[PDB]
């Protein structure tokens, strides 16, 4: 059995070479070339291996563990990807040796729990009461991005967003409740937190809508207006269903099979001031679902007023191409108070990175949420590591003995892709940092560059059970 | 013989290294590929894969009867009898042995590798004080939506004493149930006497002291019963009746043989003439007739008797016995109470109803409400485990092993060393020597120290009851039942028909 | 392939040999290249040898057969069979293992102990009515008297050779004889003595009458020490702690002379010379010095005894020593002679021969070291055993009996080790015509526990008692086929890289 | 797979006797051989046959051993012998398929053979060697396969004669290699001289001085020899030389052996001839004179007058005469099929095998002879069971010796046994 994980060891140590050197800025970016002529660039190691297409069973799992990644810490996809691939090519030697993989499986995950306290004990204990430490760890996460003087301004709006939802024993927190609206025009100086709701597009621009009504009812109503398909009499009676309940707010799911709403219903409504918002996303559905506390309602029938909202005052702000409508005070006690930052700028390709740059600055701060406490990053997490299981092999007896020498030995190698990235030696940058550990522990302070504990933590937990479930397979078959 | 001995090892390694907790895991791989999936479960891995291997087929109805009893252990049957198939290579070159005296030597293996597990299981039914008084309240719970709901007190109890006064099996095939009118259920009470509605004899006492019980089927009347379509030529009318009575005389033969045995009770499905039954007067014997089925099995399991019909030899069967042979009339009908019946174990429930819809309610109803307290005896009752179990079989195999013949000498003798695969896959898996494990666990229990196991977590041999490390009785004798079943189909295989496809 | 040609090379080449062992076995034909000059013979070490072997595995299996044949000469082809079902059995551990098999020939060894004890117990002899066995050896021991100076009295020495045989009841060896001889006395005067005989009488004040004495070896020198000091660098302010020097080596050996006191022996054995102060001690401590042991009389010492020799202290307390109740020290032909006597289960003897000169010695002693080989080879000649299979069974669940207490790597070494034993009335059905399954099956079942004395008939085909046929094995066959057959697996498994031979 | 190895032989050997077979009698069918060296002979001998035909397989050999034996001690029946030998072969096939082991397959050979010398020895009728009207007409009959018929009325007193002066009693084994047959150039069939005392095969010398003859010659009067001038040395000695005497018979003379010592020249022999050795050691060793004038006479006749000798050695070393041509086997076939129920397990299915592969001598006989195959062996099992030696080949003066019978079992027991029990051959050198 040893020749089918072999085979799949080879083959997904040269995957996890070829992402090692794409780690960092400064890395070597993988170019992919599809079969339809669309060719991408970047240095991002899920998307690589998402459009890589690959044709190896245990090599897929990758893009699952990458997933993990960005969903759980959201930062280190590549390095987990070189933690994995150390962990295979080290085992090569343990299967000469005679090792059955039930113990290296084992090792691993004893090992992963054990380095968690390590990190614990040498990591500086800090509380989300200092708002301190929180604006100066968004702040300088955005120094990768075009953006920079604006970035200041940008880092309490995350900072005030995260810690309303994260209260205290609430652990993890749905990133789906925050929901980033790009539009063209404005800027980015001009932002609103609108912490009630945030829709993804505009209101009628026809005739005869209002636009803006105060005190009136949310809910989410799958039915549309449209002709039989005598008009007049028809619609007639849609309408006199809804005043029962005084919904004043209709938002209609986006369909391309048939009209959201007829010329001739917006007379009607426009005597009772009743707003109607149209191309409501799928996605959409489930997101005012839950912040807003209401019910998707299929038909006529099931259109109750228990089922709507409230909303202190739904108006449409003026703004340069954008037009964007907030609500404010849903008033919901079973809801969380969410947040929908809206993202407006000139150019297309500002709102497309900044919405993407924000995405890191609020998994950063929520990791600080589970786990309270940062590790500066730069190979100082991985090689402190190694320093304690030095002294700590030689107290343990049999086969796993070898496998702690072997575990800190496999942890030198992410260090060690930084300096290769950064021009500089790769062992004799390693040698400078070992011999002034004697001295100093953390010290990349002065610097400022932050990095959380749960990217480490998590990074290291993932590889452990990726690599686990590798050499589980001893046979690949076909099935159908 | 490669395809069903080689072939099938390699159906049963997908299932090998998937067993237990530690075990390995197994990749089914379609050709879009993405739609794969990684499990340990055998039944699954088993069924996805398609097998062009026409005796693989076999394999497959043998997984869907282990999956109907428990959902458990379908996985260990594939490999157990995986083993005895790799084994069967070596029973063929340099053994040289008939496949079914190979079979038979199982069955004489199972016999004593069952009694072994028996001796050395324990359970959890200790304080009998506390699981003896739960034991009525379950059955109120069966109850519901039926007309025994009326008095939980009195229904539920003649139902715990139904089950742990057995001793014994727990089967159905022990209890006996009698559908009686013009009365009511409360007066329903428990009697192990018995009872069956048909009556014997006329003149004969209804009292018998000291009773020998002899079960035979045989029709000594009127024989070929359909008259119809014969032809009798005789010169006269008297000549015609002289056929009958040459049957006659000789009925003394098979009475006499009867008379040998020295037994005052007879057992008769068919009727009996007055001639050969006046005789049974002088010599005291009394006929019982309208045995059924099961009131024949029965019979025989109370007295111990035995259910042939034929007597190969004088003076040698299973004869039974009882002490006294009450006969009484309840309900304007008799009924027979037997009485001092030697080791019987058994239990009758006579329900009396008040009209026909009342008894098929109330014996439907019981049969589910014995079934849970009957399975409290399969349930919760435990073995040593860790490789315990799998050794102390071996040591009931050697001891067969001893004295047996020329021809399964080495069959019964191969079966020992498939018994000590199941601990060695496992260790494997665990990732420690197998065969360390495996030797120094058959020097242990060889002499002395029965309860000694393996213990996974240590690598070394330890107490399983000072662990806490236990698996269940009714999984060990389902595992075996279905390997045995299994395997005397595969072994008397000489050539291999693809079956049709659907 | 280095392991697979010493086992599926030496198979093929052994199964050759293998179908022609009994009477009733195969042929086999040997041809050559023109094929006129080729015969038929039923001869398994001329079909080995004839046959030319490129295989260089096979090579070392030739020389190992030529040692049965010029050591005894008869069952060579059953030494070839029985070690080919030994490299069977070896070929199972190892594909299953993969573990050097140093570890499984341990095994063999602790296997064929056990096999040898079974065959003791059960092994009869000729020796019956012994007055005609004795009436024979004495005219033959005096037809190797001729042309030797010996010969001018025969029924003198003949005599003390008869005693000297038949009284051993046990080895034969020549270490159990002791030869002492002197000068300036007559051949006639020789007498024979059942003690263990020495010269140069130890100590001058120690006591000549010793009860319950026990022998330790050891090796030390307690006198003396430091012989060659030439070239060390001897830096001192006086003389005198050049002395002090060895006197402080010698100090620590009283840690030494303390234990022999612990060991509750009151006589101790030494090569060299012991100096006064811890010779003095000994009188104390109740410890007698014992000089001039040599080499050959310790070995000798030690067997009648039932001792062990060693030149070192391990651990105090634990030794196999040995015993003597009274010693007596005796003076006769102007030498001081020691005499020991009362030996437990001791069994020996010792001939003093009285020689006019040198020359008479010499010729004496070597004279009866060939006299006493002749007579005492008909010990280990004619003596047989229960034959039929009986026997080889009979080894066979003696190893079954080691297989209880045993380790857990070296289970499956011992107990594949009884299966190879179970091959030869395997291979002896076969080749006679029978079912091998069904005859071996029903012999073990019956030979497993007691009253068993069933064996192989071949006339019948089927098992019967083989003491009312009268088929019986010689009793050195059995050992011999055994012993060469251990050692011929020995060379095959301590080789585990085969260099292909220059072929010729 | 050892035992295919073994099958792989018995078909080669089965071909072999199958090519024989078509040989076997006066009628059958001769077999044209081309020596590699361009010598072109043919013959139905089977002893002639196996000799040249240079056989390389191993075991197919054996056969020529058998047939140098069956020529040795019997004489007779060369051809026969392969005949039976591949019978028990095709036999054994079938054995094979059903997991016998040749080892009770050859311990049941010995127990068949020794088992049908007593059943014939029932029905042979035991003759003497005092009567010498016998042995007269069975020397004749088997003279009648060759060219000369009426001229052999004379040699049969001439075979008789000689032997029944060296028979004596008990002799067992008679070699006749002591007895030469003379061949010289000149004379005719009835001129002939026994010479009881020793013939040789050399002339005496033609120069002058050569007495030629001696009275009372062993001092030595008559010398031999493996100069002109030492010839006329023991002129003067009177001691009669012989020499150019051949190296073959040195060993010949070394164990026959004078009265008187003279040389008798009936035309161009000059031969010396002597009488009365009178050794108690030697016995009286008789060498065979044949005169003839052409080349082809003194050959044939050499070879008839052969087989004569080795069916009174029949006699001599077996007494009793059976019928030939097959008659014998048809009822050894059935009294052993009708005792096979006597015995138990597989030996007792080896019997009756046994009796059918002894039926193939007399069917080979009527097929050769161009007589229907399965027609002639049912009418032999008909008459054979009225009456007991009836059938008439004894009004057809065809009389076979009961040794070459008893040989041919006997030798092809030991054949076959010798063929199964090779289970593989190798290269050894």
């Amino acid at each position: 059995p040893q020749e089918v994980r072999k085979a799949n060891i080879i083959a997904a140590r040269s995957v996890a070479d070829a992402i090692r050197t794409s780690l960092g800025p400064k890395g070597m970016d993988k170019m992919i070339k599809t079969s339809r002529g669309e060719i991408i660039i970047s240095n991002d190691g899920h998307t690589i291996l998402k459009q890589m297409a690959i044709l190896h069973p245990v090599a897929r799992m990758l893009v699952e563990v990458s997933a993990a990644q960005d969903s759980e810490a959201g930062d280190g996809t590549t390095s987990v990807v070189i933690l994995t691939g150390a962990l295979l090519g080290a085992a090569e030697r343990l299967l000469n040796k005679g090792i059955h993989p039930t113990i290296i499986a084992d090792s691993f995950q004893s090992a992963a729990k054990r380095s968690v306290d390590i990190l614990l004990e040498m990591c500086h204990k800090v509380s989300l009461s200092d708002r301190e430490q929180l604006v100066r760890a968004a702040s300088t996460s955005l120094s990768s991005k075009i953006v920079s003087q604006y970035s200041s301004f940008l880092a309490p709006l995350a900072v005030d967003s995260v810690l309303k939802i994260s209260d205290e024993n609430s652990k993890n927190v749905d990133l789906n409740d925050i929901r980033l609206v790009k539009k063209v025009g404005g800027t980015i100086d001009d932002t609103e937190m609108i912490d009630g709701v945030v829709l993804t597009q505009t209101a009628i621009k026809s005739a005869g809508g209002p636009t803006r009504k105060e005190k009136a009812k949310i809910g989410l109503i799958q039915f549309q207006i449209s002709p039989p398909k005598e008009e007049r009499a028809y619609l007639l009676n849609i309408c006199k269903k809804i005043k029962k309940a005084k919904c004043n707010v209709l938002l209609i799911q986006k369909s391309i099979l048939r009209d959201a709403v007829n010329d001739l219903a917006l007379h009607f409504l426009s005597k009772l001031n009743i707003m109607v918002v149209k191309d409501i996303e799928r996605e959409e559905i489930e997101f005012l679902s839950k912040g807003l506390g209401c019910k998707p309602i299929a038909d006529i029938e099931l259109f109750t007023e228990d089922r709507l909202g409230s909303a202190d005052l739904v108006e449409e702000i003026d703004s340069d191409g954008s037009k964007i409508v907030r609500v404010t005070g849903i008033r919901n006690n079973n809801a969380r108070p969410t947040v929908s930052v809206v993202i407006r700028g000139a150019n297309n390709m500002i709102i497309d990175e900044t919405e993407r740059s924000l995405h890191d600055a609020l998994c950063v701060i929520r990791c600080l949420v589970k786990e309270r406490g940062l590790i500066a990053g730069g190979g100082a997490p991985e090689i402190e590591i190694s320093r304690r299981l030095s002294k700590e092999a030689r107290s343990m007896e049999g086969v796993q003995a070898f496998i702690w020498q072997e575990f800190a030995s496999a942890l030198e190698v992410i260090p060690t892709t930084l300096a290769e990235n950064a021009g500089l030696n790769s062992i004799k940058v390693v040698t400078e940092l070992r011999s002034k550990h004697e001295n100093g522990e953390l010290n990349t302070y002065e610097e400022h560059i932050l990095q959380p504990v749960l990217v480490s933590t998590s990074a290291i937990t993932l590889a452990s059970e990726c690599v686990k479930s590798i050499l589980r397979i001893d046979d690949i078959a076909f099935s159908r | 013989r490669l395809s069903a001995f080689v072939g099938a090892i390699a159906v049963g390694d997908l299932v090998k290294s998937t067993l237990g907790p530690k075990g390995m895991d197994k990749l089914l791989q379609s050709a879009s590929s993405n739609t794969c999936m990684v499990t340990n479960d055998g039944a699954t891995i088993l069924k996805s894969i398609p097998l062009d291997n026409p005796a693989a087929k076999v394999l497959v109805n043998i997984s869907k009867v282990q999956d109907d009893e428990v959902g458990d252990g379908t996985t260990s049957v594939t490999v157990l009898s995986a083993e005895l198939l790799r084994e069967a290579e070596k029973l063929i070159d340099q053994s040289k042995i008939h496949p079914q005296t190979i079979i038979e030597g199982y069955r004489l293996a199972s016999a004593a590798a069952l009694d072994a597990l028996t001796k050395a299981a324990v359970d959890n039914s200790h304080d009998k004080t506390m699981f003896r008084e739960d034991l009525i309240h379950i059955a109120k719970t069966t109850l519901s939506s039926k007309i025994l709901s009326q008095d939980k007190d009195h229904f539920a109890e003649l139902a715990t004493n139904a089950i742990l006064r057995l001793k014994g099996s727990t089967n159905l095939e022990h209890i006996q149930i009698i559908k009686i009118l013009g009365g009511k259920l409360s007066d329903s009470f428990l009697d192990e006497g018995f009872i069956l509605a048909k009556k014997f004899g006329n003149n004969q006492p209804k009292r018998i002291e000291n009773a020998k019980i002899l079960i035979a089927n045989t029709t000594l009347d009127t024989d070929k019963v359909k008259i119809f379509g014969t032809k009798f030529k005789v010169d006269s009318t008297a000549k015609l009746a002289q056929l009958e009575k040459a049957e006659r005389e000789k009925m003394k033969n098979k009475i006499a043989k009867i008379s040998k045995f020295g037994i005052n009770t007879f057992i008769n499905r068919q009727l009996i003439y007055d001639y050969p039954e006046q005789l049974f007067t002088d010599l005291g014997i009394n006929s019982i007739e309208h045995a059924d089925f099961e009131g024949v099995e029965r019979l025989a399991l109370v007295t111990g008797g035995e259910v042939v019909s034929t007597f190969d030899e004088p003076s040698k069967c299973k004869l039974g016995e009882c002490d006294v042979i009450e006969e009484i009339m309840l309900g304007e009908q008799p009924f027979l109470k037997f009485s001092g019946c030697k080791a019987g174990e058994a239990c009758t429930i006579v329900l009396r109803g008040a009209t026909d819809q009342t008894l098929d309610e109330a014996e439907r109803s019981l049969h589910d409400a014995l079934s849970v307290l009957s399975q409290t005896t399969k349930e919760t009752r435990t073995v040593l485990g860790g490789g315990c179990a799998e050794m102390v079989m071996s040591k009931a195999v050697d001891t067969e092993a001893q004295n047996i013949d020329g021809k399964k000498s080495l069959a019964v003798e191969a079966f020992a060393r498939a018994l000590r695969q199941l601990p060695t896959i496992l260790a494997d898996n665990a990732g420690f020597d197998s065969s360390e494990l495996v030797s120094k666990l058959r020097s242990s229990i060889y002499n002395g120290i029965s309860t000694s196991g393996l213990d996974l977590n240590n690598g070394t041999i330890a107490d399983m009851r000072q662990l806490g490390i236990v698996e269940s009785y009714k999984l060990k004798r389902a595992v075996v039942s279905s390997a045995s079943e299994a395997a005397e189909v595969l072994l008397r295989v000489d050539n291999i028909i693809r079956a049709r496809p659907r």
